[PDB]
């Protein structure tokens, strides 16, 4: 019926990106540059949130078939933006795109784009939608989160914490392979399980069972705490990595 | 765009509908007689039927019957046409001045309703109260017959029962009842209502219901010395009345449906009765006087007269003389004897009205080899099929008839043997030997020579179906019919449930010897759509048929044709075309399926038109590199076709179900590959009649001079009411200035009724109704040479004719009657 | 898991093209077989040629809604082949896409412009609990199909109904979200709220157009035929009643509200003049076809009528069309 | 194994002779006429009676197959008396019956023979063989009538007047179409049902089983008295249309 978007952790070392000879670290800093790229140029147009990471996802999922040495990275960035722009229904023009990527890309990145930077963007379409197979529909996170938010009763304060907290963990598992690793409702409970331990929460007494010590079940079934532990382990090695420190 | 100009050759020949009565006088008795777009006038002499007058209506009539309303002096007509134009007709004549007046008009069609199954259905009040119309199920349309309704003003009273036979209003009831056969799942019934102009709603029914025959036709509505109905069936005759109920069911008027009646005596004691073998009945009504001074009904009789023509409507005249109009075959005049002849029949045929009926299928063939056509019809149905022998004579037609007694099918000319090939069909019972017995002696049976196929093709691989004793059965024969004597040569009978249904004579790949070619279906009760088939070619020589070859097909072969040596089949859907091998067989080539039920094909070049049972016309061109079909360009209106023709190379003529002329064309702009593939109507028009057959020719004389003709192409067709017409092209100088003629002629001309013609020409179906374009009325056209002097400058007014290059002159009423003279050379 | 669920990899010549079908929504619809399987395909035509913004954002809508959209009534995109790619250089492929539907044997369109078939009250039953089984489908996944009409809705001899289109269907939301184009159902099957300028309309759209279609199939005449807005907004009128705020409170907001008045303030005769269809179906008419859409029945509510609740669909029930004895009609059985 | 001989009343309107436009009051004159005139000549042929119901048969068999119109009714009665001779072992020359039936016929009717009469009779052997399908033996109700009145015991006189009754009913049902309906079994007893009822004899006291009111049925199982009745109809409308009295 539909075409399976996940991959196992152990599988990215096989990428097409990882087999022309990039290292590990170069492919996850591509990804990254990718990702906020996707992020940034979309936010100076005033997007929706759910066009950016459905672009980011077409991104993610492209260069699972293709390699960032033979597809300029910007460039695919750009074009899986503009499809997301029509597929989510919030359009932009493909010359607005491009007069904001030069404006966040320097003269050796904006090189990328070629002699024409609307005809090299304009004809990735085809393999873009080639290469996701024509499976536009993208559900996010956020919309899990607000779900799952919704069904806790208390402090009101300390639940709003909670979620921005979270949203905050997804906006930055964007620029990892977590989209790819998981299921979106999972990666929405375990950024409220993260965003639970670093504000001292308990997460259970805010639900329809106070005593449900796996808090996570009456949200999404049938996952084991050594999931939750490893997505958390992965959103926090950004903030070590880089300059930013975790919220608290 | 293309222009096309349409004229009636051969008028309506078919009766819908004949009734008498006291019209143009209150002395003298009328018979008037309907054709689908004429009107008959007659007066009843001693020695037969007087002419009086014919004139043309701008519509089908539908309903016709005489009526005298308090304080008339004679009888008035009123007339509701299939487009539901209604109107009141006066007959007013000044010495020699003859006229037709309009008394009331209107249009009956309501905005929402459906269509009955049993057709329009159109009754008068005994004491001339309303006029009752059953137009759609479930509503009863009464236009009260009121001094001023001038307009035919109507209201709808509804109707629980929503499927009804037949209505009538009943006789010797002080209120206007209503008496009527409805069907619904308990059977069918008889039921009677009270209508109220008052109250405008229906009252309670004199007498209850009755549970009664389930094949109940008609309704009698017997008049006041007995009173109540006769309700006629397909095995018993019923009288209903009150408590009083009378049923008879002789053994003789079960072995064909009764479809006809007419009242002899106006007391009501005798009535004539037909069914569908030509016979016809008589109806009496015993009356027992009691000792109170009252006439009840003692019984029914049914006494055999004679054999007739297969009527669709009967009418008793006078002094014993019947007027039979026939639908399918030749109305009659007979006459009534006391005494029985020689033979034991009552009746004596006085004089034969000629009636084309059905034209199954026709060619044009010139038989005195000149440049002269005649044109060879397919004519009739059962006892009354026959071939008609139509040549332009020297302005009337003379036609000779050859009656065949068995339905005609298709027919085809074959030069090489001085013959026509035609596919016939007759009528067997099952009798007691388990074989079956024809009711009458037919063509294929009084055939010098006879043959029956002797395929194995099916063999027992069919399940042997069960016979009854008493079931008809088609046979179906291909006749060999010399071109001069017209006499059955040959007969070739085809397997048992065995249809013909296509006809071809031609030559095939190198083979010089010309052969007839049937195309078949193997018909069984599970009918459906056929899954079994035959091609059979013959070859007659020296006096003999010789069967050459036979093709098994699974499907119905519904037309064939040849083009370029091979041989183009319609197989249910699917459309082959056959290669000749030196073997003398068929053989496949390339085949196309993308249809529903391709009846009729039209070949001319390497195109093909493929007319379906619905899809419209499809456009196919053999591409002889490839060697196979491709869609070219279909019409994308959906349409029930009924034939289909070739003009030219872009140009393409069709009949609908819905008596309408359509015309596409390739619309050749844009350069679009989708454009193109748009087959475009350019040309709409309503003829009015079920055209069955076209076919390229023309009866006049054409010498092979050349000279700028007005007209461009001829084809002519037949259709079911006997109508036959001619299409021909116009250019587009000629089409603006005949229609610019139509419009002056429309205001000028009093039209029947007071029915536009606009109206009346105008594309019609249940769903969709569009104006008339691309065509030219011409009998209206030709009328022009039929308006007083006064009229026709009266058209010519403004109107500038072309002739002179130079200057536009403006047009003299000679200018145009030399154009229009010229328009009724064509045919 | 490739196979099958990779679309767009596949090319056009495995398809041998047989010809136009018809007209859809975006373009014209071609028919075709599948070489390896055989079986007979609905193609359409996306021709991005046009380098304003790529591919068409009307193609994107009907690739994402048709795709997550599953029903027996609704018909389903099999899969997306493309032109050959033959090139090197993905940047010299200026080639269009195809869309790839189920083919299904007739329309309801060609069937009843052609005269041939004729509809019995179960087979109105069995018509109408497929459509508006198919279409509360939709609506729950606040989807509105925008073009309702008798080419749009297909049949098998089977006698199971889909729907087809869908290119001009887009997204429902409560909150007004965008305005949107306020003559998108053909004039004979427009809502009244259409007509006078509702830009923000309700799903009630395709309940009022399939409310003309279940009158259409008892009275063999479509029920509104008007070439113009006000013409067509008139003969609403004559049947349904004039707008006005005794029955349609909300019928102020509407803009040509005192623009388009009809020419009289007509009284409802919808069941006085369809006095003939059965009380079970007269009473759903008379709901779908109401004025007010806030007062106009939706399509679940349809399912819980007295006409189509009790109707199972294990009884297909196809429309019985005549055959054979078609061939010569008006023969034998006259009078 | 051997071809049924027998038909339903309702049949008889589907006759070869039926579908060609003859009414039925002709049909059944034809075949009174022609049973008749296979009587009256074998008769003078001073020939057994089982010969001239054999001959009967015959007739009434051939015209179930063909018509009236197709077939001279005296040919073909003339036709079967000649079988029939042969195969009851009484034989006559073909000379000798057509002689017997030209004294007996008129100008007109003996004009069915043609030029020759000899042979379009001789000739028409052929046709009737191949009609009967070779199945030349043939019972009769009189064998029965006398086996079964052999059975009874009593008053010599009122059996054999019911025996002589009874036998001028069989001949007078060979007229009847009563040969092609029922089996002779039930002829015979039907014409010992309607001579009982004529004389008001009570047959059962002359049986085995006198209190058995329903004697017929040792005779011939299976019989109800609606066949009975049926068969007694048919043979008094023979004496009621000539307006002749029962014999008595
Ligand atoms: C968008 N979309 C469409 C489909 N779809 C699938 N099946 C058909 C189909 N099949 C019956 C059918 N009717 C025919 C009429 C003719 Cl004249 C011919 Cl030649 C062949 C025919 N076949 N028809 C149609 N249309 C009807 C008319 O106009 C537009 C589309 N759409 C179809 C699936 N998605």
């Amino acid at each position: 019926t539909k075409p399976c978007w996940y991959w196992d952790k152990k599988d990215l070392a096989h990428t097409p990106s990882q087999l022309e000879g990039l290292d590990p670290a170069t492919e996850a800093r591509y990804r990254r540059e990718g990702a906020r790229f996707i992020f940034d140029v979309g936010t100076r147009l005033g997007l929706h949130y759910d066009t950016l990471a459905t672009g980011i996802i077409y991104f993610h999922r492209f260069y699972m078939f293709h390699s960032f040495k033979q597809f300029p990275r910007y460039v695919t960035g750009a074009c899986c933006l503009f499809l997301a722009g029509k597929v989510e229904e919030t359009p932009k023009k493909c010359k607005d795109i491009i007069k904001t990527a030069r404006s966040l890309l320097n003269d050796v990145q904006f090189g990328q784009f070629g002699d024409d930077p609307k005809e090299e963007v304009m004809v990735l379409e085809r393999i873009l939608l080639q290469t996701i197979k024509f499976d536009l529909q993208v559900e996010h996170p956020y919309q899990f989160l607000l779900k799952y938010a919704k069904q806790l009763k208390g402090d009101k304060n300390k639940i709003q914490k909670l979620v921005q907290m979270a949203w905050t963990f997804v906006n930055d598992s964007l620029c990892t392979t977590l989209s790819l690793q998981w299921e979106p409702e999972i990666i929405a409970v375990a950024v409220m399980y993260l965003a639970g331990r670093l504000c001292k929460f308990e997460i259970q007494e805010w639900t329809s069972k106070p005593m449900y010590r796996r808090w996570w079940e009456q949200f999404v079934q049938d996952v084991p705490v050594d999931v939750l532990e490893d997505i958390c382990h992965q959103i926090l090695d950004l903030y070590s990595q880089g300059k930013q420190q975790m919220p608290h | 765009m293309s222009y096309n100009y349409v004229v009636t050759a051969q008028k309506p020949t078919a009766v819908n509908g004949c009734v008498t009565g006291h019209f143009t006088s209150a002395e003298d008795l009328n018979l008037l007689i309907a054709k689908n777009t004429r009107l008959e006038i007659y007066v009843v002499t001693a020695e037969g039927l007087r002419p009086v007058k014919e004139v043309g209506m701008y519509g089908k009539i539908a309903v016709m019957e005489l009526f005298r309303p308090k304080g008339e002096s004679k009888d008035l007509l009123f007339i509701l046409t299939a487009k539901y134009n209604a109107c009141i007709l006066e007959y007013k004549q000044s010495g020699e001045s003859i006229d037709i007046i309009t008394r009331a008009h209107g249009n009956v069609q309501d905005r929402i309703g459906r269509p009955s199954e049993t057709g329009i259905i159109g009754i008068i009040d005994p004491e001339c109260r309303m006029i009752g119309l059953r137009l759609y199920d479930g509503l009863f349309k009464v236009i009260p017959l009121d001094r001023d309704n001038k307009e035919l003003k109507a209201f709808n009273i509804r109707l629980e029962e929503l499927h009804v036979i037949d209505v009538k209003f009943l006789y010797g009831c002080q209120a206007p009842t209503i008496c009527f056969v409805y069907q619904d799942p308990q059977g069918r019934h008889v039921k009677t209502y009270e209508v109220s102009l008052r109250e405008k709603e229906f009252n309670k029914g004199p007498w209850k219901q009755e549970n009664v025959e389930a094949e109940a036709s008609m309704v009698i509505a017997v008049p006041e010395p007995f009173g109540g109905a006769i309700i006629i069936g397909q095995e018993s005759i019923t009288y209903h009345n009150g408590d009083k109920y009378l049923a008879i069911a002789p053994p003789i008027i079960k072995q064909s449906t009764i479809v006809c009646h007419n009242r002899v005596d106006p007391n009501g004691s005798r009535y004539l009765l037909g069914d569908m073998e030509g016979r016809l009945f008589m109806l009496l009504l015993e009356k027992e006087e009691q000792m109170d001074g009252t006439v009840t009904l003692k019984d029914l009789r049914v006494e055999l007269l004679g054999e007739t023509s297969i009527a669709e409507c009967l009418t008793y005249l006078d002094n014993g003389v019947v007027f039979v109009g026939s639908r399918l075959g030749d109305s009659q005049l007979v006459k009534l004897n006391v005494d029985s002849n020689e033979q034991g029949s009552y009746v004596v045929a006085m004089e034969t009205f000629t009636n084309l009926g059905p034209i199954v299928d026709m060619c044009v063939v010139d038989l005195e080899r000149q440049g002269q056509g005649q044109l060879v019809t397919c004519s009739g149905a059962f006892k009354e099929g026959s071939l008609r022998i139509i040549r332009n004579g020297i302005q009337k037609l003379h036609i000779r008839t050859v009656p065949l007694y068995e339905s005609p099918r298709k027919i085809c000319y074959q030069e090489v043997s001085q013959c026509f090939g035609v596919l016939s069909s007759r009528i067997e019972v099952q009798d007691t030997s388990g074989g079956t017995t024809a009711l009458r002696p037919s063509a294929s049976t009084q055939a010098l020579s006879s043959s029956v196929s002797s395929s194995k093709l099916f063999s027992s691989s069919t399940a042997p179906h069960e016979t009854s004793f008493g079931e008809e059965v088609e046979v179906h024969n291909l006749l060999i019919i010399d071109q001069h004597t017209f006499e059955v040569l040959h007969a070739h009978q085809f397997l048992q449930n065995e249809y013909a249904l296509s006809l071809v004579s031609c030559k095939l790949g190198k083979d010089p010897n010309t052969y007839f070619i049937v195309g078949t279906a193997m018909v069984y009760p599970e009918e459906a759509e056929p899954k079994q088939g035959r091609i059979v070619v013959f070859q007659y020589s020296d006096g003999k048929l010789q069967t050459v070859a036979e093709k098994e097909v699974k499907g119905a072969v519904y037309s064939m044709v040849e083009f370029n040596g091979k041989l183009l089949a319609s197989i249910n859907s699917t459309v082959r075309l056959y290669e000749w091998t030196t073997e003398k067989e068929l053989r496949t080539e390339c085949n196309h399926y993308n249809n529903i039920m391709a009846l009729y094909l039209k070949t001319k070049g390497d195109f093909i038109l493929v007319g379906d049972l619905m899809r419209s016309v499809l456009l196919l061109a053999y591409k002889p590199m490839e060697g196979n079909f491709e869609e070219i360009a279909r019409d994308f209106n959906p349409n029930w076709m009924s034939a289909v023709e070739i003009l030219d190379d872009d140009n393409f003529l069709g009949a609908e179900n819905a008596f309408n002329l359509f015309v596409c064309q390739k619309d050749s702009a844009a350069t679009t590959d989708e454009e193109r593939q748009h087959l475009q109507e350019v040309g709409l028009f309503h003829l009015g009649e079920f055209v069955n057959v076209f076919c390229h020719g023309s009866l006049v004389m054409q010498n092979l001079g050349e000279t700028s003709t007005p007209t461009q192409g001829s084809v002519l067709f037949g259709t079911v009411n006997g109508m036959i017409g001619l299409v021909t092209s116009l250019s587009e100088s000629w089409y603006n200035l005949l229609l610019d003629m139509q419009n002056r002629l429309n205001k000028v001309i009093k039209s029947v009724g007071k029915i536009e013609h606009s109206f009346w020409r105008s594309f019609h179906t249940e769903r969709k109704t569009e104006p008339a374009t691309g065509f030219i009325d011409g009998d209206l056209i030709e009328s022009f040479l039929d308006i007083s002097r006064p009229k026709m400058q009266e058209v010519v007014a403004n109107l500038q004719y072309d002739d002179g290059s130079g200057m536009k002159r403006e047009a003299t009423a000679d200018d145009l009657i030399k154009v229009v003279e010229e328009l009724t050379r064509i045919h | 898991g490739q196979t099958e669920s990779d679309w767009g990899k596949r090319c056009v010549d495995k398809f041998d093209i047989i010809g136009i079908i018809g007209e859809g929504t975006y373009g014209q619809v071609y028919k075709a077989k599948d070489k390896d399987t055989g079986e007979l395909v609905a193609l359409k035509k996306v021709r991005l040629d046009n380098e304003k913004e790529g591919f068409p954002i009307t193609a994107i809508r009907e690739i994402k809604i048709l795709r997550q959209l599953i029903h027996r009534s609704v018909v389903n995109m099999k899969e997306i082949v493309t032109d050959k790619q033959d090139a090197l250089d993905f940047k010299k492929d200026k080639g269009a896409f195809y869309l790839v539907f189920e083919y299904m044997d007739h329309d309801l369109m060609g069937l009843l412009e052609s005269g041939l078939v004729h509809f019995s009250e179960d087979h109105i039953k069995s018509f109408m609990k497929q459509l508006m089984e198919g279409l509360e489908y939709c609506h729950k996944k606040n989807f509105l199909h925008r073009d309702i009409k008798c080419s749009n809705i297909l049949l098998n001899n089977s006698g199971q109904i889909k729907l087809a289109d869908f290119g001009l269907a887009r997204l429902y939301n409560s909150e007004e979200s965008r305005p949107y184009t306020n003559k998108v159902i053909t004039l004979w099957y427009r809502p009244p709220e259409l007509l006078l300028g509702e830009e923000r309309y309700t799903p009630a759209i395709d309940v009022w157009s399939c409310g003309c279609i279940l009158g259409e199939l008892f009275t063999k005449k479509p029920i509104f035929q008007a070439n113009l807005e006000l013409a067509q907004l008139e003969l609403i009128s004559r049947l349904c009643g004039s707008p006005c705020p005794a029955v349609w409170p909300d019928v102020i907001k509407l803009p040509y509200f005192n623009t388009m008045k009809p020419k009289k303030q007509y009284r409802r005769r919808l069941r006085e003049e369809f006095s003939f269809i059965p009380s079970a179906a007269l009473d759903l008419l008379d709901h779908m076809l109401t004025l007010d859409p806030s007062k106009r029945c939706t399509a679940e509510q349809t399912l819980q009528s007295d006409f189509l609740k009790d109707v199972e669909l294990s009884k297909m029930a196809p429309p019985d069309l005549p055959h054979w004895q078609d061939c010569h009609e008006l023969w034998s059985k006259k009078r």
